[PDB]
RNA sequence: UUUAAGAACGUGUUUAUUU
RNA sequence: GACCUGGCGGUGCUUCAUAUCCCUCUAGAGGAGCCUGUUCUGUAAUCGAUAAACCCCGAUCAACCUCACCACCUCUUGCUCAGCCUAUAUACCGCCAUCUUCAGCAAACCCUGAUGAAGGCUACAAAGUAAGCGCAAGUACCCACGUAAAGACGUUAGGUCAAGGUGUAGCCCAUGAGGUGGCAAGAAAUGGGCUACAUUUUCUACCCCAGAAAACUACGAUAGCCCUUAUGAAACUUAAGGGUCGAAGGUGGAUUUAGC
């Protein structure tokens, strides 16, 4: 006769499980595996909200049913070797200026596709500020002028913004240069400027 | 009169699914939606690539799954992969649905170069809301 | 691409693994038109000359 | 995270209707997803052009069509060496005479790499999508054909000719060839001379004291060429050592011993090789206990690499092993063994954990507690493999010996979805043990709720082919059962289907009986159970009659009684 | 395969202009400056007007992908108003919804 | 339909999950409440939705499922009511004890509550009603009331009766503060269209105003702004005591005025008796006005306006 | 194009035009009416034009106790398949065509004298098997209705007995 | 994994467009879509490269359906060896 | 008891285990 | 001849309409110029909408393209296991207009009328009980308000075969396909809108404590003409700007629209 289907699994389970084990990645709600009596949909005049046998609502929520508490706390555990430990030195962020003038800034983009690209993600930021380099006053004032609107006087802060070539570690290179050429030109002293 | 998406009331013997039984201005209220992916998000592009792609599937496992899909698709999109959820009949013998999932599921990754996973539930007659 | 699409799923009707209901409802009545005599003519010796 | 015991393997979908019961769906439904997979490549490859359109960022070239066919059109040269990386046997040979035949000067590591193409599959096309007896070797072949018009042969020529007659079941002819390449004053590879080893035991069945030292000649040629041996050199010497069970016993250890003088490892291939040829069909097996025992002690606490081919084959043997020695503490360590890091991967194909879970589970009921061999049904089954017929039953010879027969009402259940619904020995030691001794109400009520399904499946039965046939042992305790439970109404239905089947019933049967009639005081009822044992002439009737007679019948029923017999 | 002709005659209009995008990219360089001579920049006037007329980008027009529609097209899904809406309206695209406020 | 013994296997269902549950989250199954269901189900099946009846639910069965009339008669037939035939036997053997205890009287001789409305008194009844019929039941309860009704009277009907929150129209005073200097003062916010404004009311001052750091006048430079800041201090005659310290942004002209009000009203809520600050509500002094702009609609040249019409 | 495609019953709800303005009202003759046919009756998944043999969906997957793999039928054995899938067809259709002899009343196309069979079960276990009904008149009314106007209703005639002085009529 | 952060919610945005609600002309009668994008941002602070190689990778790959992410990355460096001093 | 206030072409709108 | 139902009544009584009928409030339309649509005329030279419920409508859009039109020329198993913007919206799906700025539609049972078409209420109650749909309730926007959305069954054989799809019919050396070039105008009438006729105004500064202007060099064109620029392969033609020009117009007939 007609193949009748199996009772489901969640009657065989116990309460003291290991429900990591059950669910360990991300994947659909599967009502013959989740052991709760849960229910969605908006009920008729004098009705119940539908079950979840057959329930088509409850496939398009992004359940976090891998993701419980015991789990997270599980994975971590398992995921301190990899990690290294922060200098102790550089508490506040005054000592992380100090020993670290130049700021790095660099955006990455995580979107569903088959493609993994972005345009967006070649921009590369360099801010540092004036008092951290050894510069005169001519030097400052020259270097002020060639900047022009890269300098915010209220922070005394440089900003240089690359997004000229397609890879980030070539803008990269480019900030750093860009920085070099102007520390030195603005040292340098030619003999135009002498009629200001 | 107003007609998108809407099940036209009837002497009351014709049977309705829940996602079937909600008209539009319920897609965010009473109803979620049957594909989920970044494309329509602010700043975020190729929302005009994942649409055709969706449109196929649909239609791909319609063909595919003759008179077995009991209810519409769900089309969810993590980074690479794509994961197909659908809600079949118990008519069908199992040895002809694992042979499916393995063709279906072969013959997407190599058309749309991504990893593609589907996943099965069967029901035993078509789930009903209500009675229109 | 449409020509992907259309031959792709046109190779798959043939092979028996796509159903395309479209095809079946114009396919029939195709050759109803046969049976009543609405037949399409051949090229060149049409109608007309 | 840990394997999940209420589920079935990964591969398979996670749904009631779709999930594999028994243990034919479990491979004949993995079989069909693989032939899915099959036709849609079969799709890619005859129609590249559709698939052609790659959006990926990066590239993925494991989703590409595959391109089987020669592009370069022209004889040349380079234009055969991609019909050679191709394993396009017929095309190569055929286009290698028209190269040959033009003149063309071919160079030696070109007329090398077709031979490896020959002597491998033996002039024959490799196995594609879609267009055991005897020796597969040929005389009438392009092997030999294309290996006299060479004008110079080295080492490898003969090296990759050898080698293919002896995997060809060509033994004879290999050694024949063999001659030729010490005329040569030639050397031979580790490879060659490992084929030579299998071609001189399997070429004659003589006995092992001449195969001995034929052997010892080879390895002494190994030595007098500087050729150092490797482990499948060593593999195969017990590999064909296992005819002569008795004998090469000793000879066996001296090899194992020579192994760890030259530094090499034995893998599990090695110790496989062993302790089949150890094991014999003998009642002491005092030696095969002594052997596996030290085997273990090396192997303890061992992370294992693929070396040889056959090293999935040890764990299945081992097992097989314990099981014929029925020692329990020795099979924890086998399988203590294959947890430990990745050697789990090891157990091999399906049939192969098929049967090592079922003479390892099957020791376990006989042997432990009851407590601990109910927690291991619970990990094993239907996790790791589906168990066959025979595994109840030895689950159920457990419960009887630990008196937990109140368990009996689910090892029926767990049986019906695993396939086992309708086996007719299963549903045979079901219910006799239910019915040997009576037991209290809440006990006694229980086994008639599952006889009642265990009747249920004589009813309804797949094959319609021949009769439906109750088993007389059957019929016997169904009845007996729903007496004792209290459903006197249905235990005087079955009575027509014992005279029905001719089958007999069992005086106890019929004794019991009284007590149910006694308890109505229906006469009637009483000369019922006398009227069915009277048609099968048993001697019990007759006595019983009287005392019936005596406690409860109608003085009409006496006198009729007598005269129906 | 495609949806009409008016959509085929499209297609080739992206693709000619694909081919001749870099050569005609060149030659506007000497046409859009005052620095090179006036002789020079008349010949460049000739050289891109004698290219085949459906290698110029103006005469490409962005039709729907499912119906070959001209107008009523959102540039963003590269559908019809028609098609969008029967799209968004059965829960098939993400994150649309109608408005109301 | 659901039958009791449906509802007794859900029971069952609900009590073995609500211990799984707290098995997933690392609670204890004894001590987790109805509360801590309904936080662990929307961490895991998180739904957006408006509808809070159409999201993810695990709850008690005598919460969902309607509450059903018992069997009314045996397996002989009979029923177990002698008004059953009426069809209303709970609605009537109800008035017919009510009017039983009207008879007895006449022979031996607010705020919070309100009446039971009708959906709530077919629940108590399991009975479908007519609105007439719930006028008729609410007469006797009332004139049950007017006679000397007894101890065990009152109780009955205390059973159809149900308390009420009352709101109290009454302004939230601020927490005076006090600065480095000592200076008391009050801060409150306002908020009139988009304009939105933080003030600073010193307890004692000159009378002077800042916004955003600019006298009043110079920032006010039109009369009936400045007449907007003038009324709070004027309706309770407190000219010339206070200095103020406000910052508004965004709005206009006319709309960062009301939200400053608005503002030093609330704050000069602290400095003023509870007669004052009733006054001030009532003068409409500490109501932010939600007249806000319409919006424009299709098919509409505005937000009311009609497109011009043509009859042919 | 394939994205131009679309369903069966979006096919076949257009082609009937059962839901129409012409049906409201009487305009439209019943002579010729379109009837639906399903499409997908006789149709085999796995079965082609190309007669190709799929293991597992269109043939057995193991025969012999082997897996069998990707075989193609030949053109003699596949057209002799399409030939047979015609019989069933045109059979299939034709027992529709066949009209039974309905044993007439009064007259061929009157109701009166007709039989409608036993009156229905009720439901605490009441039958009337031993009864035969017949209809007597059927008659066509109308009333006017301010939206629809003319609003058509049937009124009929029906007499039972059990043939033992058992009788009865009604509307 | 011992890191600091703190959690706040940016504004929402909704983007809004109005199409006809007819195949064919009543120009009035039109239909309002929208797509609503909320935001929510995780200012982490004081990690280092392999820490964050391994929490990114933890929360991008359980990133859900419909859910997208700007990752900022603020690197700490320090001065060049040609910007010590000045070679002139 | 209370100003005036015309006209609208002709048909068509209901049944049957390795070995 | 007598009735049922509905419709209609320059039909009665009573109660009402809330930006709605009257009276009553505010700004407009109808007059001029310009922009734009339509109708007529014209042209070798599209189609469709076209009382309310068409007329900056299909178009959130036409210099070529778009484009389906015209003339000329060219191809024939044709980008498609062809194709057709060919006829039929009075064959249809699909998406809608309209009453709706409504609240009713109605399965299944019962009863009345002598078992007619039909009808079915009185609360100090006289035959009605009623699933379901809609309204309502809920939800969205800044709430409990309001605005959106929603709004059934049906009515106007209302709109659309030219979104796409499709039944019937018709074409297949042409009613199909492609190329080049070209028409999309104004005697005339009219709808909608823009700017104005000025002093509560015009110009400049400012973004509200100013100075000038103020009737034939004022107020007043987004028009014309000329030049330049932007886009583009291509611009008397599209847009922007400059120069030049300084017209009608002096608050508008019957009538008429919107707004709490
Ligand atoms: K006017
Ligand atoms: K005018
Ligand atoms: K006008
Ligand atoms: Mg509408
Ligand atoms: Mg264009
Ligand atoms: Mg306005
Ligand atoms: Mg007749
Ligand atoms: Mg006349
Ligand atoms: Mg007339
Ligand atoms: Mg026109
Ligand atoms: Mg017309
Ligand atoms: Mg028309
Ligand atoms: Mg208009
Ligand atoms: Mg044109
Ligand atoms: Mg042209
Ligand atoms: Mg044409
Ligand atoms: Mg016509
Ligand atoms: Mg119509
Ligand atoms: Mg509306
Ligand atoms: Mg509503
Ligand atoms: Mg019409
Ligand atoms: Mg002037
Ligand atoms: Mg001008
Ligand atoms: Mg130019």
């Amino acid at each position: 006769p007609r193949r009748k289907a199996l009772p489901p699994r969640t009657e065989k389970m116990a309460v003291d499980q290991d429900w990591p084990s059950v669910y360990p990645v991300a994947a659909p709600f599967k009502p013959s595996a989740v052991p709760l009596p849960v229910r969605m949909g908006y009920p008729v005049k004098k009705g119940v909200p539908m079950a979840k046998e057959g329930n088509l609502e409850l496939l398009k929520i992004p359940n976090f049913l891998h993701l419980t508490p015991v789990a997270i706390k599980k994975h971590c555990e398992a995921l301190k070797d990899f990690c290294t430990e922060w200098p102790a030195a550089l508490d506040s962020d005054e000592k992380c200026e100090k020993h670290f003038p130049i700021e790095i800034d660099s955006t990455d983009y995580v979107s569903s596709g088959p493609s993994v690209r972005n345009p967006r993600a070649r921009v590369v930021v360099l801010r540092v500020k004036l008092s951290s380099l050894n510069l005169d006053d001519h030097a400052k004032k020259k270097l002020i002028k060639l900047v022009g609107e890269r300098y915010c006087k209220t922070t005394d802060v440089l900003t240089i913004k690359t997004d000229r070539c397609p890879l980030r570690r070539q803008n990269y290179d480019y900030a750093v240069y860009l920085l070099t050429v102007l520390y030195h030109e603005s040292w340098n002293t030619e003999e135009w400027e002498k009629s200001k | 009169k107003n007609r998108a998406a809407r099940v036209r009331v009837s002497k009351g013997d014709k049977p309705v699914t829940y996602e079937e039984a909600h008209a539009p201005h319920y897609i965010a209220h009473r109803k979620g939606w049957l594909s989920l992916h970044t494309g329509n998000l602010d700043g975020e592009d190729h929302a005009a690539e994942r649409t055709v792609e969706d449109v196929f599937l649909r239609k791909f496992m319609w063909g595919t799954f003759p008179g077995c899909l009991a209810d519409q698709l769900v089309l969810k999109r993590r980074g690479n992969q794509l994961e197909i959820c659908a809600v079949v009949l118990r008519q069908l013998s199992p040895h002809k649905y694992y042979f499916l999932v393995g063709y279906s599921e072969t013959l997407l990754s190599y058309f749309y170069k991504c990893p593609v996973r589907l996943h099965l539930q069967t029901v035993p007659s078509k789930v009903v809301y209500k009675y229109l | 691409n449409h020509h992907t699409y259309a031959e792709l799923m046109q190779t798959l009707r043939f092979l028996g693994l796509y159903r395309d209901e479209h095809q079946d409802f114009m396919d029939e009545q195709k050759r109803l038109k046969k049976l009543r005599g609405k037949e399409k003519p051949k090229k060149g010796e049409g109608k007309r000359a | 995270v840990n394997r999940d015991t209420t589920a079935v393997p990964y591969v398979f979908q996670d749904d009631p209707y779709l999930m594999p019961a028994s243990s034919l769906e479990s491979r004949s439904f993995l079989l069909a997803k693989k032939s899915g997979e099959n036709v849609a490549k079969f799709i890619i490859n005859s129609y590249p052009k559709y698939f052609q359109k790659d959006i990926a960022e990066p590239h993925i070239p494991c989703l590409m069509p595959e391109y089987f066919e020669p592009q370069i059109k022209d004889i040349s040269e380079a234009a055969l060496k991609e019909r050679i990386e191709l394993r396009k046997v017929k095309a190569s040979v055929d286009m290698f005479d028209q190269l040959l035949q033009a003149g063309t000067t071919v160079s030696l590591e070109t007329t090398n790499s077709l031979l490896d193409l020959l002597c491998y599959y033996g002039d024959q096309e490799p196995s594609t999508d879609y267009h055991q007896f005897g020796v597969t070797w040929r005389a009438k072949n392009n092997a030999e054909r294309i290996f006299s018009l060479m004008p110079e042969k080295n080492e490898h020529s003969y090296c990759t000719m050898i080698r293919g007659m002896v995997k060809h079941r060509a033994y004879e002819q290999a050694l024949n060839l063999y001659t030729e390449l010490l005329n040569n004053r030639l050397h031979a590879d580790v490879y060659t001379f490992n084929a030579l080893i299998e071609a001189t035991v399997c070429a004659i069945n003589e006995k092992f004291e001449e195969k001995w030292s034929k052997i010892l000649e080879l390895l002494r040629h190994m030595v007098a060429q500087k050729v150092k041996p490797n482990l499948q050199t060593f593999n195969t010497i017990l590999k064909c050592l296992r005819r002569f069970h008795v004998f090469a016993r000793s000879p066996a250890l001296q090899v194992l011993r020579e192994m760890k003088a030259i530094g090499i490892e034995p893998s599990l291939a090695t110790y496989h090789h062993i302790i089949r040829l150890f094991d014999q069909p003998g009642d002491p097996l005092k030696r095969s206990s002594f052997i596996i025992y030290d085997i273990m002690n090396e192997l303890m606490g061992k992370r294992f690499s693929p070396k040889d081919p056959d090293d999935d084959k040890f764990f299945q043997s081992a097992m097989s092993i314990c099981s014929s020695l029925r020692d329990l503490e020795l099979a924890y360590q086998v399988h203590g063994l294959l947890k430990t890091g990745d050697n789990w991967k090891f157990i091999g194909p399906d049939q192969h954990r098929n049967f090592y879970y079922s003479k390892f589970f099957d020791l376990i009921c006989l042997m432990e507690q009851i407590d601990v061999t109910l927690k291991w049904y619970e990990d094993l089954i239907p996790s790791a493999y589906f168990p066959h017929s025979q595994t109840m039953i030895h689950l159920l010879q457990a419960l009887d010996v630990a008196n937990r027969l109140e368990v009996i009402p689910k090892i029926w259940k767990d049986s019906k979805e695993y396939g086992h619904t309708f086996r007719s020995d299963l549903r045979e030691e079901i219910l006799m043990l239910m019915a040997r001794d009576k037991h209290p109400p809440e006990l006694q009520v229980a086994f008639a709720d599952c006889a009642a399904d265990i009747k249920s499946a004589y009813e309804s039965q797949p094959i319609r082919q021949t009769a439906q046939d109750w088993p007389a042992t059957s019929l016997n305790c169904i009845a007996i059962l729903f007496l004792r439970a209290g459903r006197t109404q249905e235990a005087w239905k079955m009575l027509g289907l014992f005279r029905k089947h001719n089958k007999i019933p069992r005086s106890e049967l019929l004794n019991e009986l009284m007590d149910s009639a006694k308890v109505s005081n229906s006469p009637s009822q009483a000369i019922e159970v006398v009227e069915l044992a009277s048609a099968f002439s048993l001697p019990i009737c007759e006595g019983l009659t009287q005392r019936v007679m005596s406690d409860f019948a109608i003085n009409q029923e006496q006198k009729e009684a007598l005269s129906n017999l | 395969h495609y949806v009409d002709w008016r959509m085929w005659r499209d297609v080739k209009r992206r693709k000619m202009a694909y081919e001749y995008a870099d050569e005609r990219l060149r030659i506007n360089s000497l046409r859009k400056n005052t620095i090179l001579p006036k002789i020079l920049q008349d010949v460049a006037d000739e050289e891109i007007a004698a290219l085949p007329r459906d290698s110029c980008p103006v005469r490409i027009r962005n039709r729907c992908v499912m119906t070959s529609r001209p107008r009523g097209v959102k540039r963003r899904w590269r559908l019809s108003r028609i098609v969008f809406r029967h799209l968004a309206d059965h829960g098939q695209l993400s994150g649309i919804q109608r408005a109301t406020w | 339909t659901y039958t009791e013994d449906f509802i007794k296997k859900q029971i069952e269902e609900f009590n073995i999950g609500k211990r799984h549950l707290a098995n997933m989250m690392g609670e204890d199954p004894e001590t987790f409440t109805q509360e801590d269901i309904d936080r662990a189900i929307a961490y895991l099946f998180p739904s957006g939705l408006f509808e809070k009846r159409a999201r993810p639910v695990m709850k008690h069965p005598e919460q969902i499922f309607p509450r059903q009339r018992a069997i009314q008669w045996g397996e002989d037939g009979r029923p177990f009511h002698y008004l059953f035939y009426t069809g209303k036997q709970s609605y009537y053997s109800l008035m017919h004890d009510v009017y039983g205890m009207l008879l007895n009287l006449e022979k031996h001789q607010v705020i919070g509550s309100r009446w039971l409305i009708k959906e709530e008194l077919e629940e108590m009844l399991v009975e479908k009603l007519s609105d007439l019929d719930y006028m008729q039941f609410i007469r006797l309860l009332e004139k049950l009331l007017t006679s000397q009704c007894g101890a065990a009277e009152e109780e009955f009907v205390q059973r159809f009766r149900r308390s009420v929150t009352l709101e109290s129209k009454k302004q939230l005073i601020e927490p005076v503060q006090y600065d480095e200097q000592g200076m008391a003062f009050s801060k409150s916010e306002g908020k009139r269209k988009t304009a939105k404004a933080e003030a600073i009311v010193y307890k004692h001052g000159s009378g002077r105003i800042k916004v955003n750091g600019i006298d009043y006048q110079l920032y006010f430079p039109i009369t009936q702004d400045r007449e907007q800041l003038m009324f709070p201090f004027h309706f309770v005659d407190r000219l010339g005591k206070h200095d103020v310290t406000c910052t508004v942004s965004g709005g206009g002209r006319s709309a960062q005025a009301g939200a400053i009000r608005l503002a030093m009203a609330k704050a000069l809520c602290s400095f003023v008796t509870e007669d004052e600050v009733e006054w001030m509500r009532q003068a409409g002094l500490l109501t932010t006005d939600p007249r806000v702009r319409e919006r424009k609609k299709p098919g509409q040249e505005g937000a009311r306006r009609k497109f011009t019409w043509k009859k042919r | 194009s394939f994205f131009t495609k679309l369903t069966a019953d979006e096919l076949w709800k257009g082609a009937l035009a059962e839901t129409g303005a012409g049906a409201k009202k009487g305009r439209g003759k019943r002579t010729k009416k379109k009837k639906r046919k399903d499409l997908n009756r006789g149709q085999i998944i796995g079965e082609g034009r190309y007669g190709f043999l799929w293991p597992g969906l269109n043939v057995p997957l193991m025969k012999n106790g082997a897996v069998q793999t990707i075989a193609q039928r030949s053109k003699e054995e596949q057209e002799k398949v399409e030939a047979d899938m015609i019989q069933q067809r045109e059979e299939w259709d034709r027992k529709k065509k066949m009209k039974v002899k309905r044993e007439r009343g009064w007259s061929g196309n009157s109701w009166g004298g007709i039989s409608l069979g036993p009156p229905d079960p009720g439901p605490c276990g009441e039958t009337y098997e031993d009864f035969d009904t017949r209809i007597l008149e059927v008659r066509n009314v109308f009333t006017m209705t301010a939206k629809e106007g003319r609003k058509k209703s049937i009124r009929v005639l029906v007499a039972v007995g059990n043939g033992k002085g058992a009788a009865g009529f009604s509307i | 994994l011992g890191i600091s952060i703190k959690v706040h919610e940016p504004p929402r945005k909704i983007e809004r467009f109005t199409l006809l609600q007819s195949v064919h002309i009543y120009k009035k009668h039109r239909v309002q879509y929208e797509m609503r994008t909320l935001y929510r941002c995780l200012e982490l602070e004081h990690l280092t490269g392999s820490t964050a190689d391994v929490y990114l990778e933890y929360i991008q790959r359980n990133l859900p359906e419909g859910v997208a992410m700007e990752v900022t990355k603020t690197q700490l460096e320090q001065l060049p060896e040609h910007i010590k001093e000045p070679i002139w």
